[PDB]
């Protein structure tokens, strides 16, 4: 059981003009909680801050649904289910870009035992 | 529907559901997907 | 190594159902998973008629077979049970998968267990 | 439970969150969807 600890997380958003592209933007702080992405050995993945599930599926069999991009230390996913995609990102947290970059690092190798990561 | 197994520690009690605003057709999201991919926009993903 | 008339399977997975809510409900099973860090998932049943699943020295669920008709039901499917309670007129739920070293053993002990179950209460198919 | 055998080493619980409990109309729905004639893969999924 590995998890990381987040700084940011984001949902892709297409508003209504009365479109026009956004981002909702979730971030770890006290009176909200914090942004954790855990992966569990079974091959589960989750994005949690507090007690709200924010994301959660399984990494198994997803070469064919999911894809993920990494950029530096944020990770972009794009899932297409039900013939309907989306997208959502992260930045992982950590002490300074030196720190924080590894975890990503970190993270994007325990994925890859599940999906290929696009890497620049 | 969503996720139905989730591990004893990560304590959850709420769901926030996916809002219908998120879902788009799977080629306006290809567009909006090749923008983050390229190098013409790289750290244009570390925006926020 | 414990005395004879106490039967234990260890299982893989453990679940307890539960409602979670939307913010702006639904349903999910809160699953325990034996682990080397996390100890051992057992179900033990005693000759008295108790039952018990924990994991370590964690009691999760202990309750009596004997006279559990009007409030238990169970139910088999492959290597897994499914548990229904119905005490007072709160109702819960929990699920166990089996262990084995082939999807044949942990059948084998699956029905092993429902066996020395169905000695006290019916368990469907 | 209220008697633990003392070979069973028990010192903790897991109480049932107020999340577990259902009134029994609504779980009984959740049971027949389970029960699986229509369909076993929920039983079986992780």
């Amino acid at each position: 059981v590995s998890q990381w600890s987040l700084k940011r997380y984001g949902r892709f958003m297409l508003l209504d003009n009365v479109g026009s592209s956004t981002w909702k933007v979730f971030e770890s702080s006290e009176e909200s909680g914090s942004l954790v992405l855990t992966i569990v050995v079974s091959g589960h993945f989750f994005i949690s801050q507090g007690q709200t599930l924010l994301e959660g599926f399984s990494l198994i069999g997803s070469k064919n649904w999911l894809k993920i991009v990494r950029r530096m230390d944020c990770l972009l996913f794009g899932t297409t289910i039900k013939n309907k995609s989306r997208m959502f990102r992260v930045q992982f947290s950590g002490e300074s870009k030196e720190e924080a970059l590894e975890r990503c690092c970190g993270c994007v190798q325990t994925l890859a035992q599940y999906v290929t990561v696009q890497e620049p | 529907e969503s996720m139905q197994t989730i591990p004893h520690y990560l304590q959850i009690k709420e769901i926030l559901q996916i809002s219908k605003q998120e879902l788009l057709p799977c080629h306006v999201m290809e567009q909006h997907w090749k923008f983050y991919v390229g190098r013409s926009h790289s750290e244009a993903l570390l925006s926020w």
